[PDB]
């Protein structure tokens, strides 16, 4: 129940972090990956004798409510039109508010797909999709 | 204990890069406990305890020895279980350093023989009437200077009149000199007590003289000069109306700057009711007298030292029979008294089997335990050092601080190079069957491991695992010590109206469950609990089975055709 | 990649030396130029790149090869972390943040291939209010100099 | 192992193309198994293992003997098959030679008779104030001459006064080095006291000389010549004004000019305070007291160096029944500490039966086997190596150190030229079931072949194929070290209650179902496997099918007519 003696992370304990600075308003984040694993077959028997992996494949995603100010798009983080070009690579940092201790890192991350949306009376969302090279898990320990 | 070292203080902002042959080194990981040291060590204060968080603060201050090896082996042993805190007292009751030169008596921070490699000296600055100070610390190449010292404003009287004449009195029973009037033309226009009150800081004085139509004393900018007003120098009959009149506060300036020195105290000398020795500029000069002295015949008045710490583990670097004995009656004062902990020992080079025994039965404590086997370590820079067992037992020790409750260090591995003795089956057998913890080597197809082959206490007896096995009694340690002061900051220390016998026995009841639902214990008894209470005191009772490890397979083969 | 072995425009040249005399004057730290024809082809070649500095013992020291990427290296690193810490707020910032930024620095390094690969888990930072210390573990780009070939004839 | 001997680093980048009669006369080859042997070597030192991978390193170790001839067999016994790595040692305790003479005493690395043939002479040169050195080797071909041997940078004086003179001063309870002085006249004007600091360095002091404006310091033409200032001979009032002083250090500069020159190493003469005795030139002299000592009945403190050390197939050089005796009970041993051995064995020019019948009587150890025939082999050099029986037996155990783990050595040819012997069909028979290996000579169609007959052991009972064959053996001991080394690991460092009986059958299934995946068996009765389980201890047993192997066919033929 306590804030340090849970042994599990909610939500709350959860802040995720880009270039040195906090990202309001985030909503979801999801972070998928394929090592591109196959199975051996050969004549002898049809049972797999071995697995190998191919190619990696990681993706990770956001969402995200329209500020009036400090958007991707105003921030520079993402891009619309030819400027993307003129955009290097991004680090992203998924952190334990506690103690700023870091959980998981993503290297290399890069744009695929930026969607934004605008309803009567809901809030205007912003969603964004990040490709990218690596991911470790290191300064834990 | 005492986290030694503070901040340095910072000029600019800007990032440095060099490069070195080595780095940083180890550093201190999350631990439920900590781990006490005490060995040869040059650097840091005698018979004081430090608090060390990283290698660094231990190279900083702990500046050598086979202490400053042991905390590498205890962070360095293993990345997995990497030692918790540390505790270090350096048993050498070293000696400072000191110059008297100068109308200065000068004494070393550092504490051993390296002080007297410290020079320290003050020159004449004939630019601005004052003194100067370079501070060299040779050894660590570290170079101070501070100019225009003692100098803080000058007064200047603009009127026509013919004389105007700047004094300060002295005090002879105190030795101090409180008090600043300026006369002109033999009239006089304040005088400031400089006893505190109205004139405390100079800074209210020249704010007071400014203010006179006729005089401005104006701020040298060379070095922040706010000094208290009570630390003004001597100063008889100046002629205000010269060029420049200086007000000095030659030891309040050396006092406030010299307090960031990273080597030095200052003191002024007491003639030798003697009047002060007059400061002045003397030749840069070694500091004297510094010096290791010798190690205490008996180590228990250091041994009390940690007492009222928290330290479950702590290590001698010693392999004294008498020394282990002193160690182990302390932890049996400490055990009673409510502070758990446990002692690690292991002596000598390659030391006999019957010799190991003859340890054992002068000494069979289940608080303690004897490691046997003497190896070499590969270690910082390269260098391996072959070395005896009670640096084994700092390894057995990290590794333990590393470890969590309810895991043993039993069969886990070490990273040391090599044995000086490889124990064979038998060999092996009789040692644990005799108390005494080892190490045991194995080989891979392409690898070869030391192994712990497991826990076990000095103490013989194989009835009773608390008894026998450390991680056995710690796992109850740690459990009853941290439920009695819960206890006792609900009931006693918190204030309590009522209590009753069986709302102990619910409370007791719940903390069980929780350390089960942690699986910090596998299974306990819940209706053998006992309580009872008598006028002012209780009486509790409980049981609860200690945790069984895997020890022995035995496997046969059947070859078979077809 | 290093001036060692490189040919030269030069026609000729005033002084030709024996092996002795290179490896002498080689161990010294000075630099010189040989002559090699076979099969009537001639150049002139730079034998080493080695400074004036003595010790072998500090290739970063000795050899131009480690220093000049060295030099370039530190510049390049210097001005990121500049940029990226130092006009920030400490609150937000932390030792495992640091560590990381490192990590993905030598992992796009290494990709480029400018470095060998480095020993990862080797960083290790420290925080302390404004300040901040870092030690880390890198391996150079090395090269291969000498060769050792021997005969045999089995008359058949 | 002992590490190999090094080598000098690099001078210079270049391509060093030379030519040599023999040259390599083999290498090893990849494996995972090792290859053991002792027997007599001229080289290195005794009671030592040795890493060997080539045969030049070899050759030079160990400059001749029957070990080379060893050697090299098994690196080419069989053109696909090949020991690999190998661990060699000198079973005769060989002392060095050595000469005592002018305040210096040499002696060489290389233990043996050969030493003596080392002549080192030490020569005066009057051109330089020095000495010279010259070694001369002649089986080696060794030479080495050294000029100008003892001098240390000079220092001249510029100043008018009438002298000016220069010592150096030792310490009386060490000889070294304490203090060295410069005076001017009947003054003094510098010295340097060697205490560590700058006046530990002749840099430094090169440096700090020449900053004197009446002094000059000036460094020799011959290379480098820095030296701690602790080396300097002691020197008395040396005159600086007329002419340059020269600053000595003859053992100092001897020992670097003369380093590596393992075939020589030098040790300064303590003259009957035992001080350092002046060195002296003297003629070239022969090293005295190079010896190869006798081998004693007893080899096992020789073989005890090799328990621990991951090694197979051992190989003793020698025939006499005594150490047959002391290698079987330590291969038991082996087996006994999990580090299970297997031994091939030999026993001379026998080159008859009854003895080997006696022979096999008194062994009959499963883990040993014996070999019968002996025969000639070409070396590289292409001597007619006639040689005894366990030489035969270092090619089958060079073959099977190479020899994949499932197969044996069976039918598989051999570099063999010729042979002793050669045995009827009824004799191989008598031969094979006595439980002795043969080789035997098949020609057919013009295509001459040597073959293993078979691998059967010394042990008599078929019955037990595990007992009687090597590839049961073999794999058997392969198999059961990772098995046991996974058990540990996996099940040992866990806690009781959260292990039972149905997942070990699971894990031991898993293991054996990669197994056999690998190849490495046949198909296992996965039912059969069963446990039991209580408290801290567990029981296994496990049913598996070997390896076959075929061995004998029986064809018929008819003619029909049509």
């Amino acid at each position: 129940a306590s804030e340090a003696k849970q042994t599990v992370h909610t939500g709350n304990t959860v802040l995720l972090m880009i270039k040195g600075k906090p990202v309001g308003r985030a909503q979801s984040a999801s972070g998928q990956r394929e090592y591109g694993t196959t199975g051996v077959y050969e004549i002898g028997s049809i049972m797999p004798q071995e697995h190998v992996y191919l190619r990696y494949e990681g993706t990770i995603t956001v969402e995200r409510l329209r500020m009036k100010k400090e958007n991707f798009a105003d921030l520079g983080y993402a891009s619309l039109g030819e400027e993307i070009l003129k955009k290097d690579i991004i680090d992203i940092l998924v952190v334990d508010n506690l103690t700023k201790q870091v959980i998981i890192s993503y290297h290399g991350c890069s744009a695929n797909n930026y969607n934004e949306t605008w309803q009567t009376n809901e809030i205007v969302t912003e969603e964004i999709e990040f490709s990218y090279l690596t991911a470790s898990d290191k300064a834990r320990t | 204990a005492v986290e030694p070292f503070p901040r340095r203080p910072i000029t600019r902002p800007h990032a440095s890069i060099e490069v070195d042959t080595s780095g940083i080194g180890g550093s201190a990981g999350s631990s439920e406990k900590v781990f006490c040291l005490i060995g040869q060590a040059e650097g840091g204060e005698p018979n004081t305890v430090y608090e060390l968080r990283n290698y660094s603060q231990a190279k900083r201050l702990f500046r050598s020895g086979e202490l400053l090896d042991a905390i590498e082996l205890a962070w360095g042993s293993n990345p997995n279980y990497t030692a918790g805190r540390i505790l270090a007292m350096r048993i050498e009751d070293a000696k400072p350093a000191s110059a008297e030169i100068g109308g200065l008596k000068i004494t070393s921070k550092i504490y051993g023989n390296v002080a007297n490699n410290i020079q320290v000296g003050l020159e004449k600055n004939t630019l601005s009437d004052s003194l100067r100070l370079r501070v060299i610390f040779q050894d660590d190449r570290f170079n101070e200077v501070y100019d225009n010292i003692g100098n803080i404003f000058t007064i200047k009287y603009k009127g026509e009149e013919a004389n105007a004449t700047f004094s300060v009195e002295h005090d002879e029973e105190t030795q101090k000199a409180s008090r600043l009037v300026l006369k002109v033309g033999d009239q006089e226009v304040k005088s400031y007590d400089l006893t505190g009150g109205a004139y405390d800081y100079t800074n209210a004085i020249i704010t007071d003289i400014n203010q006179l139509p006729d005089f401005e004393a104006k701020l040298s900018p060379f070095g922040d000069k706010n000094l208290e007003s009570s630390k003004l120098d001597k100063i008889e009959n100046a002629n205000i109306k010269d060029k420049a009149v200086y007000v000095k506060a030659v030891f309040g300036d050396l006092e406030k700057q010299t307090a960031y020195n990273g080597i030095v105290s200052f003191e002024q000398l007491n003639a030798e009711t003697s009047p002060i020795k007059t400061i002045e500029p003397f030749e840069l000069t070694k500091l004297k007298g510094g010096t290791n002295g010798e190690p205490p015949a008996t180590w228990a008045d250091k041994l009390d030292k940690f007492a009222h710490e928290g330290g479950y583990y702590i290590v001698p670097l010693s392999s004294k029979q008498s020394v282990h004995a002193e160690v182990a009656s302390f932890v049996k004062e400490r055990s009673d008294a409510g502070e758990p902990m446990r002692a690690i020992v292991g002596g000598g080079f390659n030391e006999s089997k019957e010799q190991l025994f003859g340890r054992q039965a002068s000494l069979s404590n289940p608080r303690v335990s004897l490691v046997a086997n003497s190896g070499t370590f590969v270690m910082d820079d390269g260098r391996k050092n072959h070395v005896p067992a009670y640096m084994v037992a700092v390894a057995l020790g990290g590794l333990a601080s590393g470890l969590e409750i309810g895991e043993s260090i039993t069969f886990k591995p070490l990273r040391v190079s090599s044995l000086d003795q490889i124990y064979e089956s038998i060999d092996l057998d009789e040692l644990n069957e005799n108390g005494i913890i080892s190490i045991e080597f194995v080989r891979n197809r392409t690898n070869t491991f030391f192994r712990i082959v497991d826990d076990v206490t000095t103490f013989n007896d194989k009835s009773d695992p608390v008894k026998a096995e450390m991680a056995v009694g710690e796992a109850n340690d740690f459990l009853v010590s941290e439920l009695k002061v819960q206890l006792e900051d609900q009931f006693i220390g918190t204030r309590t109206i009522n209590t009753s016998a069986s709302i102990i026995k619910d409370f007791i009841q719940s903390y069980l469950g929780r350390k089960k639902r942690d699986n910090e214990i596998q299974d306990f008894p819940a209706e053998d609990v006992q309580v009872i209470v008598e006028g002012n005191e209780a009486r509790i009772s409980m049981t609860v089975y200690p945790i069984r490890s895997f020890k022995k397979i035995s496997v046969s083969l059947v070859y078979k055709q077809q």
